[PDB]
């Protein structure tokens, strides 16, 4: 039951504990140990200890070393750990302020931890690891690979958080290796040189946010990258991703984001609102997506781009602009425009685009290829339910309308075939 | 007239002289692709070993005369008395690939000795005499090469001449393999795009396997650099998009844009990555008389003159073959897999879905030993 301060020279282990089974409870007061490959509180042990470090700073320093780090093995349940203010700030190369081994379990409420080192994440979570955090400053800087880093099945929940990592390669929430994290009020940051906001990928790792501002800035730097089978689903969030070649939501091979209700707009030179290859979006409710950029906001290749009561624009140069086998799908007033000629542009003139409209949709823009092309090409185009194109096309191939369907033309257009209903 | 016996230069230029046979090596490596890509068709996947027909090539100019000299230098990009070529070549010569390179000719033929020991002590190997006929001569060539590579090279030459006064011979196979093991498990069927269609064909995976990517702009091209045993790389050139046609960055490639790609990606650093690809194995046998011919050089087939080799007024190569073997699987050198202590976060996605440019490079003496492409990875 400490209740002061405890110092500490260059040797690590400032507190620690280990066995014994018991509970800490230290009130407050400070660690400052400085030794390297020390660690103010590691909890763990070799081979149910309930600790609660109360506010207190553990402004340890060292190379290697990390604040608290409790790692507890995979039987017996796990361990307890509790905090409250506890400014934990870390400076060395690879230091921790928070990596959670096995079956760890923590509840975090003011930590606002900072590290300044190499490759220091702020809080690594590796096997179980469960983790409920309220009101987290974490910010992260240096040449490292990440802010929050969750692995392994763990499970966190942050809620009115904010993470801004720093330095080049640096991701703001990297959750991979299996997840179920959920963000409620987080608003991650994020500073430019390939720093993903929130990177997910296993194929069974599963991201659902609520009002985050996710921000990222400089080069290539995804907002939110999901690959290998992750799976987001958004909800009010802001993906601002004002920066050269980003990406405001970059879905990739067997991917599937739920985006529902919030703004993704993109930026700057290149970059696309949401890129979607060889997976399945579904833009639910949404509100926006916008380009702004040289490229356009809704780039589809091979991907199942579902559009539903949101706007998809090519505020800046194009709109859906499908390069490959897309499956696109509005409906529900959908106002896919352009604010200039050629809405759905289209690279390849054989890309096989089965487009569609249904029951409200507005496609409020041209079809075009980057040249002039009067080929055959693999373009369709279907209407239904007040589903209604107002564009010049030029390189569609099928246009088949059904009821309600309204093409409302208006120019030069050589069009391979039609069907009114 | 004909070529004195080869002096053994100082030691001081074998090495002054292997930047020089580098960029030498690369232009002639391009030039050879551009007449392969030439001769074979349209949609057919090739590999070839610039390192070998230039070894071959360089035997045939330590054997050379004086006109067909000249020619053979410029086609293989040389400087006039570039001796320590020779003994240049010999250094490039990498443990990772297993070569093979030969001479036959008619007993009747008569090989001066100055030529032999030469060759002996250079190039370690004596060109080999013939039988009275041909049949059984071309089964002992194949048996030879056969037994000589290890077995890998069953049947190399078959459309052997009738009349054969002179043959030269030759072929390769890579033996480096995957610095960093590539999991068997995660090989799945996926998308390839040779044409409109989309074939389903294997191909393995790597969660975080160290690549050295980057685009270049003026090909239009992403170029993505992997890690293989005995020091040496293989690059993969893909179009920039699904669109891009294969002959198209091959058309633009030209000898600096190549330069400037692979030193830029040799400056590199191989951040982690999401690795798709398929599994390469290339094998190529052919004709490098037709290629010698669409090179401008013809001696091969007109007036040659191999003074240095022989004395016979009536010369010329009754048939000169290559072959190559390229195979790379799961079989890497070692499963460099890491455990969960790690945090890697892999950084960019890399996956060849369409046929590719293949070059493997040594990165220790900067020259292209392999040079091809695939379009059908199965």
């Amino acid at each position: 039951g400490d209740v002061a301060i405890a110092t500490t020279k260059a040797s690590e282990h400032g507190i620690n504990v280990t066995g014994r089974t018991a509970e800490v409870r230290v009130t407050g007061g400070t660690i400052r140990t400085s030794g390297n490959q020390a660690q103010g509180l590691r909890v763990g042990t070799e081979n149910v200890a309930s600790v609660f470090l109360q506010n207190l700073i553990i402004e340890t320093s060292g190379t290697g070393a990390l604040g608290v780090s409790v790692h507890e093995p995979q039987g017996g349940g796990g361990t307890r750990l509790s905090m409250s203010g506890t400014t934990v700030r870390t400076r060395g190369d690879d230091s921790f302020a928070l990596q959670l081994s096995g079956p760890a379990s923590a509840t975090l409420n003011d930590v606002a931890l900072e590290t300044a080192g190499q490759q220091a994440p702020a809080v690594v979570l590796w096997q179980g690891a469960q983790l409920n955090a309220q009101g987290l400053v974490v910010q992260v800087n240096g040449a490292g690979v990440s802010a929050i880093h969750a692995q392994d099945a763990g499970s966190f929940t942050l809620s009115g958080s904010d993470i801004t990592a720093r330095g080049l390669e640096v991701v703001g929430i990297y959750v991979q290796e299996g997840m179920q994290g959920t963000l409620t009020g987080t608003r991650v940051t994020t500073q430019g040189d390939t720093a993903p906001a929130l990177q997910v990928e296993d194929a069974g790792t599963h991201v659902s946010m609520n009002g985050g501002a996710l921000s990222t800035s400089g080069a290539n730097s995804p907002a939110a990258w999901l690959l290998a089978g992750g799976s987001a689903q958004f909800r009010d969030t802001v993906l601002r991703t004002v920066g050269e070649a980003s990406h405001g939501v970059d879905v990739a091979a067997h991917s599937e984001v739920e985006l529902a209700h919030a703004q993704v707009r993109a930026d700057g030179q290149g970059a696309h609102g949401l890129v979607v290859t060889r997976s399945s979006a579904m833009v639910r409710a949404g509100s926006l997506v916008e380009s702004t950029g040289d490229g356009a906001a809704a780039l589809l290749e091979s991907g199942h781009l579902t559009v539903d009561g949101s706007v998809v624009h090519g505020h800046g140069a194009a709109g859906l602009e499908v390069d490959g086998e897309s499956n696109v799908s509005l409906l529900n007033g959908a106002r896919l425009s352009s604010d200039q000629p050629t809405a759905i542009r289209l690279i390849d003139p054989r890309s096989v685009l089965n487009l569609d409209i249904k029951d409200r949709a507005q496609l409020l823009g041209d079809i075009a290829p980057e040249a002039q092309q009067p080929e055959q090409a693999r373009v369709r185009v279907a209407l239904a339910d007040g589903g209604t194109w107002a564009g010049r096309t030029d390189g569609v191939h099928t246009v088949r309308l059904l009821d309600r369907g309204v093409w409302t033309v208006t120019g030069d257009s050589r069009v391979a075939e039609v069907k009114l209903e | 007239f004909c070529p004195g016996p080869v002096t053994l230069c100082s030691d001081l230029e074998s090495h002054s002289t292997e930047a020089v046979l580098g960029d030498a090596l690369v232009d002639f490596s391009l030039k050879l692709y551009h007449a392969f890509s030439a001769m074979k068709k349209v949609e057919t996947n090739m590999a070839f070993s610039p390192f070998s027909i230039a070894s071959l090539l360089t035997q045939v100019l330590l054997g050379a005369g004086e006109n067909t000299k000249t020619n053979l230098e410029s086609i293989l990009s040389y400087p006039k008395d570039f001796t320590c070529v020779h003994q240049a070549l010999k250094g490039f010569t990498t443990k990772g690939v297993t070569s093979v390179s030969q001479i036959f000719h008619s007993p009747d033929l008569a090989i001066r000795d100055t030529f032999v020991n030469a060759s002996r002590t250079l190039y370690s190997s004596s060109p080999r005499v013939l039988s009275n006929n041909s049949d059984a001569n071309l089964e002992l060539i194949n048996t030879w090469v056969a037994k000589n590579t290890n077995n890998k090279i069953s049947r190399l030459l078959d459309s052997l001449p009738s009349d054969t006064r002179l043959v030269l011979l030759n072929a390769i196979y890579l033996s480096a393999k995957w610095k960093t093991t590539f999991d068997p498990k995660k090989t799945r069927m996926e998308p390839f795009h040779f044409k409109n269609s989309v074939i389903k064909v294997p191909m393995m995976n790597s969660k975080k396997y160290p690549v050295a990517h980057f685009i270049d702009q003026t090909l239009k091209a992403k170029v993505g650099q992997l890690q293989l045993s005995h020091n040496l790389s293989l690059v993969i050139l893909v179009p920039q998009n699904l669109k891009h046609r294969l002959e198209d960055m091959e058309q633009a490639l030209s000898p600096s844009v190549f330069k400037a790609i692979m030193e830029k990606l040799e400056m590199s650093k191989f951040q982690p990555t999401l690795l798709t690809l398929p599994r390469i194995k290339v094998t190529t046998s052919q004709d490098m008389l037709s290629i010698m011919e669409k090179l401008e050089f013809f001696d091969f087939s007109y007036d040659l003159n191999l003074c240095g080799l022989t004395e016979d007024p009536d010369l010329q190569v009754s048939a000169m073959q290559h072959q190559t073997v390229l195979e790379l699987t799961e079989t890497g050198v070692e499963a460099a897999a890491a455990s969960a202590i790690s945090v890697a976060r892999t950084l960019l996605v890399f996956e060849v879905q369409q046929p590719f440019l293949f070059v493997l490079w040594d990165q220790q003496h900067k020259f292209p030993v392999f040079m091809g492409r695939v379009y059908d990875p199965r």
